[PDB]
């Protein structure tokens, strides 16, 4: 008959969705686009011909100082200032709510009519695909499993076997 | 979602996903170190 | 009834007592990098003075010492329940005797102020935390090394090395 | 309640303090109802005034017991599997010694993972699958590992017909109040068409998958996974594809077979798990039963119908609210279901039904006790509901002047007689074995109750034993030995690993133990008869129902005025039976290896895990911590660094956990509060206690709090005491 | 836990020091030890000795009655 | 060193215990893993209890005889860290349990009807009063002892 | 990893190969 479900913050799930696979944007056409033989083969002998490795993870340091910094600083301002204590707007703080942020403070606001407002035009461009992404990504994120589970040769784990006709990896198409 | 002052609620046993786990990562730290009875440092 | 930011006196003062003795610290390293030479631990016995008498003891250096430190660090004290101590620049810090905008309660978050001349320690908090941290830093890497930096030929891009104990 | 009645949300109940009687759970604060909530949980005086649900609640989460069973079960057919030891221990049985369980070797553990058979380090079993599992017209480990599927298949469904009521907006009244036709089904066709659907599956491909199994093989070398089908073939050792008969009638003949079943009795030199030529005629011959049986019928009619001078009037009508009850036939039924639990813990080690049990001593015996304490635990309960019955059930008094009513009538009475009969025992059933004690301490034995000082002469026989084992000459037919080994006459060879069931002597020494047991049985239900009868209404308090069968104890008054109510005489009903039960093990293993199990050798001279020692020496009661919990038990403090010294290593706690019981058990009530406080104080000084009322036990959660420990303790003290003295030697 | 589980290493055991220590500070002339001024001698009493405790209250470890056991875990 | 005897670098007694014992693991000429990948007694829980051969790391430890190691911790020789170095560590630990203790409870007796919102939790473990405890420097060390839990509510 | 020459002299081969007469199965019967 149905779940009372609706989270409330079920609106945070979704600007938390375009992280996700907007995110995930940025690898289904550098992966996929690859360039197979560009002219051929890449060769990196370059920040990592001869001087001990470069990265691994003091890569992760390097990433992810200034991704500590984006992330870190996105929705703690994404706009909501004001933040104090005492009763419910409801999300589970609101405490900016009523408040758009500062009284007579400054340039808090982002262009005219008393809002956040980008005007009520822009439906249009990140509705379909960009939260196709989101529709995408699931499937095609999930293109995961058949790319390269099956575990090229080397490596069976736990003998079971159970079956076997052929392999099994990525390139495109199909047998069939 | 949840910025200052206090937060939403949760169950009767929540100490079931809390003496299972959290106490649990411990037997984590009890094989890492599969070892006590003093303790180097760091 | 009390409810929020009290403390008045307290520990900010702790804070720039902890600085200027983090500071007055690494006053302590300092020496032993432009010309490096001598230096680590060292357990130094300091920098001695000259070549007539002494011998790796000539008693306690220290402990004959802080007898004297000792009443005249209960001054402190001797000052911060009631306030006194004519140049008057930590306590709430100079100005003369102003910052009662928090001497007499009612702080919450006070800033304050100090100095006839121009600004403040203020650039001279910075210096306070750096200082306060730098020690961190300072008594963090010895159990491992005891250097910094020199140029690109092979030190400064880490390469093999034991890690802590276990 | 109240939100939001009645139409007018979905919208569910997720906060607003309480629920359960009505300056309920009251704003104001308090701990005793976190025990309340849990307790009384399922009840009915609250939820609605009005039967209708309640059938509905019960038909529902009844349910997801099945679904349980099946998700247990499941772990455990996996388990019986790919954790292994069962593929290896069929190839190899008489040598095995069974695993399905395994550490992970993480902190001390391992040292309870110690060589069990088929080459693998593990903790053993005593829970007869790999036995049950013989069966397996098939083998392979993988399949019991769709079995194991199959099972949580049965779940999920058997466990979404659950949703499938109370929450869907379920049935009413007339479905279960008209019970018209219920046993008509059940009995019939489940009853029967399992034993029946048993039958077939019991034939075909089980007995021919042990037919040729009693002898060698590695499976696959046997029993192909659908081999079984049209194929009547290999049907063709183990008799006809009926060669000239056409469905049973007699114009048959026989000038030499008569189909599979030709009737066994005893024992597989080989396998003696019974034999299995049998177990599917006498399935079949059940079924039939159940087939013809649950026909009738339509209710009243037969019980409206013989009555009497003294007999009972009221017999007719013995309860249209036999259909308006359940507290009633639940309690009826755990004294069937239960003491139809325990008459399996005898048919089953005196006739064993499995292959490769007895010269497995361990892997049913356990079976025998726990099986046991059901056939017990299920018993005190189908008295406690009675009392729930006689108490409150019914709305009004509609009911009337019947078998009742009569027996109330009497009632100091019934229970009058019954007292005076446990004293009788007790006298000649304990005091008998203390004679012995004062008298073979102060020592003259010429006066002792000796299986050989009173008189009683090197023979008991002569009785109805000698006149079982010796009966296939009566109308019996035959089949060669008995209906259980165990029995008087003839036959010996049972067995070439060690040994199974013989005979089995008795005299005194066995003589009374069966009478302790009397007044042991007798005693329990004394307490639980006047317990239940004594319900409602008394000359000690009449204003006597008021609350409910529980009530702490009325009040300081009358004298006494504590015990009384019934919640309580199943509160000291347990107390006994956990003796009842509990000494009737302590019986069982001591006989059963003091004689029967011990082992053949050349000349088949017999050796008995003991050299009968039972002799004239358990007659002393000391003999039983002298023979037993001294002798036996030196295997559970040896125990320690092992591989089973989870037994040893329960064994002190649980040997504490008892031993923390009477705490509970023993002691007052505003006690632990007027303790609490002092608490409670130097709580409030930090600022650290209020909040939510902190409150001593609910008197009688406090005899919950006995009782249910002074169980789990006092018991699994011998669940380890036991497993310690099969596992090895024996 | 630990015995059964295999492991008599691993056992937790505290010797009883402040017990054996009233007595070293007797006549547990147990297998020597100092104790800073004490140490066996350099001081001794020097206020006491051939007076008072004699052979008396000496009767040491005597394994067979020496009045003290000698106290462990 | 003190009462027992000295530590690992010389303890006969722990010697034998090292030694029979476990390697009676032995016990079990083969059974049967010649190759096999299962039966894991073979490998470590031996060499895991095992490997700890004449090294254990080293830590001094007295071991009496019978040779299990005893605990004096007087803070001398060597014996320090077999109390306080874990002791500090469990009274750290703990009052971090309950500052938070007196915190997800000193933060409620207010606002609005606030009778048992403690049978379901306002903020999980708090996670809000959480760190206060880490975000103890100094702390109930004085403002414990000097106003708020102040003699006056004594 | 770390590459000379060259992902290869001769490219990806006969590890899919089938080619004059892809034969096996079609064919085979
Ligand atoms: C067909 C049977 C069956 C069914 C369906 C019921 C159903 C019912 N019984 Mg009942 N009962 C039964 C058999 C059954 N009983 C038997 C065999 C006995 C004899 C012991 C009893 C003795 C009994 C009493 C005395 C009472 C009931 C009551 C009830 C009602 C309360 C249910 C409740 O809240 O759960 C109760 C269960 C709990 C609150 C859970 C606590 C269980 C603890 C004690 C654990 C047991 C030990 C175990 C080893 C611990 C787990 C392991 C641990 C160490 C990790 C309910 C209608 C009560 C009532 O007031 O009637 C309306 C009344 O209390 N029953
Ligand atoms: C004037 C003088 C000079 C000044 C500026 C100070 C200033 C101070 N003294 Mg002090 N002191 C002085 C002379 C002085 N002293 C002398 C001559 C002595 C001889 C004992 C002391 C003995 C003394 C002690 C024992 C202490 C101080 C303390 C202090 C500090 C706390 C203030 C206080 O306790 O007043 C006292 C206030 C009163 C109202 C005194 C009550 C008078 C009787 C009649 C009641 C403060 C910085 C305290 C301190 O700093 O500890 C951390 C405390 O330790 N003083
Ligand atoms: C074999 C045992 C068993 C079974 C089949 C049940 C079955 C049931 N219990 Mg129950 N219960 C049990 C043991 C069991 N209990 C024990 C040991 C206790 C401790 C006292 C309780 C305490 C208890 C309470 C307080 C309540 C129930 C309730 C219920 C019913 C509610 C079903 C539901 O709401 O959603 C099913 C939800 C899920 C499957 C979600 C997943 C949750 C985890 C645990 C899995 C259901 C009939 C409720 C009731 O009154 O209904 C009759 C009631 O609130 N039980
Ligand atoms: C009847 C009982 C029930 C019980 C008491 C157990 C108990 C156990 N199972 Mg188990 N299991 C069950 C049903 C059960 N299972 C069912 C229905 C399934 C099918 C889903 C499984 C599938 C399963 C697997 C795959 C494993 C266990 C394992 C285990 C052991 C690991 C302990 C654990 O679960 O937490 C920690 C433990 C002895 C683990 C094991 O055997 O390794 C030691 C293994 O992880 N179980
Ligand atoms: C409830 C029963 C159970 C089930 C589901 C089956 C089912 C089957 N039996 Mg069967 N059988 C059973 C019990 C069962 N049997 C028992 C208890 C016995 C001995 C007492 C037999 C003796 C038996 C024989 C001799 C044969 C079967 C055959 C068969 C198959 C087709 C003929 C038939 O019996 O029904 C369907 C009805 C018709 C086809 C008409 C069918 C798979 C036959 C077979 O292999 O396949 C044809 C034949 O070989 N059975
Ligand atoms: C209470 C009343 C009424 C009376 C006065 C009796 C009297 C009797 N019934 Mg009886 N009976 C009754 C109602 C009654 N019945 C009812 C309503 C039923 C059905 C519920 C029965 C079912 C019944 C059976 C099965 C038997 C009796 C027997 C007997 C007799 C006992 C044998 C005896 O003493 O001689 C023996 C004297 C010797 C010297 C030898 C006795 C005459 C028994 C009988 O038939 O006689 C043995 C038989 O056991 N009755
Ligand atoms: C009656 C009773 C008995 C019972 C059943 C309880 C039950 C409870 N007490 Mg409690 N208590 C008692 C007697 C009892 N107390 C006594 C005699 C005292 C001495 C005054 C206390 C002093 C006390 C304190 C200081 C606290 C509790 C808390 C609690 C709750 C913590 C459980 C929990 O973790 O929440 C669900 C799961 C979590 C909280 C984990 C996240 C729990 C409801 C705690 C509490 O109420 O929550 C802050 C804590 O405040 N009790
Ligand atoms: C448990 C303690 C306490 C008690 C009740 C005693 C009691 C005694 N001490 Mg003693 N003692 C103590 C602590 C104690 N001591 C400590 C801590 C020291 C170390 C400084 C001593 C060092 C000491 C000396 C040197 C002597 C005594 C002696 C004595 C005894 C006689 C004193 C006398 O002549 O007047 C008397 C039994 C005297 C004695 O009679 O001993 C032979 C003398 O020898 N004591
Ligand atoms: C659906 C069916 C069926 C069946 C069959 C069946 C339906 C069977 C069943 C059986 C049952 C059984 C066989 C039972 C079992 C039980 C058990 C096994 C249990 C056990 C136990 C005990 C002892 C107690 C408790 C515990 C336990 C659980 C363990 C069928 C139907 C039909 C139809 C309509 C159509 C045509 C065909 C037919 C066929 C005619
Ligand atoms: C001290 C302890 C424990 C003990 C314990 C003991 C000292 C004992 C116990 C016991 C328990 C039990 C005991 C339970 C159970 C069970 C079971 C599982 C059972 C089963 C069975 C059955 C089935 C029926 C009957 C029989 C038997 C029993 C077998 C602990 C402590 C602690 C501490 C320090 C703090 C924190 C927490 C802890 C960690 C906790
Ligand atoms: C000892 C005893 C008590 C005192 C027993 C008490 C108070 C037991 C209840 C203790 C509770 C179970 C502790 C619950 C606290 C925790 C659940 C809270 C923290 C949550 C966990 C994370 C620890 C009685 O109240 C009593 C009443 C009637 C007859 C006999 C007795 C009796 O013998």
């Amino acid at each position: 008959s149905d779940p009372e479900s609706l989270r409330w913050n079920v609106q945070a799930e979704l600007v938390h969705s375009r992280w996700a696979m907007l995110g995930a944007a940025g690898i289904f056409i550098p992966e996929f686009l690859t360039k197979l033989g560009i002219l051929n083969t890449p060769s990196w002998y370059t920040a990592g011909e001869q001087e001990y490795f470069t990265d691994t993870t003091t890569l992760f340091i390097v990433e992810l100082v200034f991704i500590g910094w984006a992330e870190g600083r996105r929705w703690a301002d994404i706009l909501n200032p004001g933040c104090v204590n005492t009763d419910p707007i409801f999300p589970n703080n609101k405490l900016t709510g009523t408040d758009v942020g500062y009284p007579g403070g400054l340039w808090f606001d982002p262009l005219g009519w008393g809002s956040a407002s980008p005007q009520k035009l822009k439906e249009l461009r990140t509705k379909e695909i960009k939260n196709g992404r989101l529709a995408m990504l699931a499937v095609m994120g999930a293109w995961f499993q058949h790319i390269y589970t099956g575990t090229g040769p080397i490596d069976n784990l736990f003998a079971a076997h159970l079956a076997d006709p052929h392999a099994t990896i990525f390139a495109a198409f199909t047998p069939k | 979602m949840r910025d200052f002052k206090t937060y939403l609620s949760v169950a009767p046993v929540l100490s079931t996903l809390w003496f299972g786990s959290l106490a649990g990562l411990l037997i984590e730290i009890n094989r890492f170190f599969p070892d006590a009875l003093t303790f180097p440092f760091f | 009834l009390a409810e929020d930011p009290e403390n008045l006196r307290w520990f900010v003062q702790a804070e720039l007592v902890n600085g200027r003795w983090a500071m007055l610290g690494v006053a302590g390293m300092l020496l032993p990098e432009v010309f490096t030479s001598i230096g680590i631990i060292n357990v130094p016995k300091w920098y001695a003075a000259g070549k007539e008498e002494y011998f790796a003891s000539s008693s306690t250096l220290f402990v004959i010492e802080f007898i004297l430190s000792h009443y005249v660090e209960i001054r402190r004290w001797q000052d911060i329940k009631n306030p006194g101590s004519v140049n008057q620049d930590p306590i709430f810090k100079q100005y003369s005797l102003p910052a009662g905008e928090v001497g007499y309660p009612g702080g919450i978050f006070n800033p304050l102020n100090f100095a006839p001349t121009l600004e403040a320690k203020e650039k001279e908090i910075a210096n306070g935390r750096l200082m306060l941290a730098f020690l961190g830093f300072i008594i963090q890497h010895n159990v491992t090394g005891k250097g910094p930096f020199d140029n690109l030929l092979q030190h400064i891009s880490d390469p093999w090395h034991n890690t802590i104990v276990q | 309640l109240v939100d939001r009645d009645p139409i007018k949300t979905s919208f569910e109940q997720w906060a607003k303090p309480g629920h359960f009687s009505r300056t309920i759970a009251k704003g104001p604060d308090t701990t005793t109802w976190i025990w309340n909530l849990h307790a009384d949980a399922h009840d009915f005086d609250s939820h609605t005034s009005d039967l209708e649900e309640i059938s509905r609640k019960v038909f529902s989460a009844h349910f997801g017991q099945l679904s349980i069973i099946f998700l247990w079960l499941s772990g455990m057919y996996f388990h019986g599997a790919r954790f292994s030891n069962y593929e290896a221990w069929l190839n190899d049985p008489t040598h095995i010694g069974p695993s399905a369980q395994v550490v992970w070797p993480i902190v001390g553990q391992e040292i309870l993972n110690g060589d069990v058979g088929g080459g693998f380090r593990g903790i053993q079993i005593t829970s007869g699958f790999f036995q049950i599992w013989r069966a397996s017209g098939i083998t392979s480990e993988l399949q019991l590992y769709c079995t194991a599927i199959g099972a949580l298949v049965f779940a999920g469904l058997m466990l979404f017909a659950g949703w499938f009521h109370y929450h869907k907006a379920a049935p009413k009244l007339a479905w279960f109040q008209d019970v018209e036709s219920m046993l008509n089904h059940h009995l019939a066709g489940l009853l029967g068409l399992g034993s029946l659907s048993w039958a077939r599956h019991q034939v075909h491909v089980s007995l021919p998958i042990n037919q040729f199994l009693n002898a060698g093989v590695d499976p696959k070398e046997i029993p192909l996974p659908h081999e079984f089908i049209l194929n009547r073939d290999l049907l063709a050792q183990l008799y006809p594809s009926f060669a000239e008969g056409a469905t049973p009638f007699f114009t048959l003949n026989w000038s030499k077979y008569a189909d599979f079943l030709t009737f066994r009795g005893g024992l597989d030199p080989l396998t003696g798990g019974l034999w299995l030529t049998d177990i599917a005629h006498h399935h079949l011959a059940i079924a039939i039963l159940f087939l013809i049986a649950g026909h009738m019928y339509r209710i009243k009619d037969i019980l409206e119908a013989h009555k009497g001078p003294f007999t009972g009037q009221g017999h007719k009508g013995l309860y249209e609210i036999l259909t308006t009850s359940w507290h009633a036939q639940l309690s009826i039924n755990l004294a069937m279901l239960g003491s139809l639990t325990i008459v399996v813990a005898q048919h089953m080690y005196s006739m064993p039904p499995y292959p490769y049990l007895a010269t497995d001593y361990a892997t049913q015996l356990s079976l025998f006790t726990h099986h046991m304490w059901i056939g017990g635990f299920l018993i005190v309960g189908a008295a406690a509901h009675a009392a729930i019955f006689m108490v409150r059930d019914y709305d009004p008094t509609t009911r009337y002047n019947d078998l009742l009513d009569r027996v109330l009538r009497h009632r100091d009475a019934i229970i009058s007689h019954l007292n005076w009969v446990c004293i009788f025992l007790g006298f000649h059933s304990f005091g008998l074995y203390i004679h012995n004690d004062t008298m073979s301490a102060l020592g003259r034995p010429q006066d002792m109750f000796s299986d050989t000082a009173i008189q009683l002469q090197p023979v008991f026989a002569q009785w109805i034993q000698n006149t079982h084992a010796l009966a296939p000459g009566t109308t019996a037919p035959g089949a060669t030995a008995s209906t259980s080994l165990t029995w008087g006459g003839g036959d010996l060879v049972a067995v070439g690993n060690k040994v199974a069931l013989l005979p089995i002597p008795l005299g005194t020494a066995d003589f009374l133990v069966h009478h302790i047991h009397a007044f042991t049985i007798h005693v329990t239900v004394l307490i639980l008869l006047k317990g239940v009868l004594f319900a409602r209404s008394s000359r000690l308090i009449p204003d006597k129902a008021n609350l409910g069968f529980r009530f702490p104890c009325d009040g300081p008054g009358r004298g006494g005025t504590c015990q009384v109510s019934a919640w309580d005489h199943v509160f000291l009903g347990l107390f006994w039976m956990y003796n009842s039960i509990s000494v009737v093990i302590f019986h069982f293993s001591w006989k059963m290896q003091s004689d029967v199990w011990g082992t053949i050798n050349d000349q088949g001279v017999v050796t008995h895990i003991t050299a009968g020692n039972f002799a004239q020496s358990s007659i002393t009661i000391n003999g039983w911590l002298r023979d037993f919990l001294w002798a036996q038990a030196s295997q559970v403090i040896q125990s320690y660094g092992s591989s089973l010294s989870a037994y040893g290593l329960f064994f002190l706690g649980a040997h504490f956990v008892w031993a923390f019981s009477l705490m509970f058990l023993f002691s007052g009530r505003g006690y632990w509060q007027e303790l609490i406080e002092s608490i409670v104080w130097a709580h409030n000084k930090l600022k650290v206690a209020p909040a939510t009322q902190p409150r001593a036990l609910s008197i009688v959660q406090g005899r919950a709090v006995g009782v249910t420990h002074y169980l789990l303790g006092g018991i699994a003290t011998t669940w380890a005491f036991f497993l310690a003295r099969i596992i090895a030697v024996g | 836990v630990m015995l059964a589980f295999g492991t008599p290493e691993k056992q937790i055991l505290i010797e009883p020091i402040f017990a054996q220590w009233i007595q070293s500070a007797h006549g547990k002339t147990t297998y020597g030890f100092d104790i800073p001024l004490s140490s066996t001698n350099g001081p001794a009493l020097n206020a006491g000795r051939n007076i008072w405790l004699p052979g008396w209250l000496n009767a040491i470890n005597e394994n067979s009655n020496s009045l003290f056991l000698t106290i462990g875990p | 060193d003190i009462a027992g005897l000295t530590p690992c670098k010389e303890s006969k007694q722990f010697a034998k215990r090292e030694k029979q014992a476990l390697k009676k693991l032995q016990a079990s000429l083969k059974l049967y893993a010649d190759d096999s990948a299962p039966a894991l007694a073979i490998k470590a829980t031996m060499e895991k209890t095992k490997k700890r051969f004449d090294n254990y790391g080293k830590y001094g430890l007295l071991c009496g005889s019978d040779g299990l190691p005893h605990l004096i911790v007087s803070g001398d020789q060597r014996h320090w860290g077999e109390f306080i170095t874990p002791g500090i560590l469990f009274l750290y630990i703990a009052g971090w349990i309950g500052w938070v203790g007196r915190s997800y409870l000193i933060a409620i007796r207010d606002e609005k009807k606030p009778t048992q919102k403690e049978i379901i939790i306002d903020v999980p473990l708090a996670s809000s009063l959480l760190f206060r405890g880490f975000s103890w420097p100094v702390a109930a060390y004085r403002e414990l002892l000097n106003g708020e839990l102040v003699d006056n509510n004594f | 990893g770390v590459i000379e020459e060259y992902l290869e002299k001769s490219k990806t081969n006969k590890e899919l190969n089938d080619k004059k007469r892809l034969a096996t199965t079609g064919a085979n019967f």
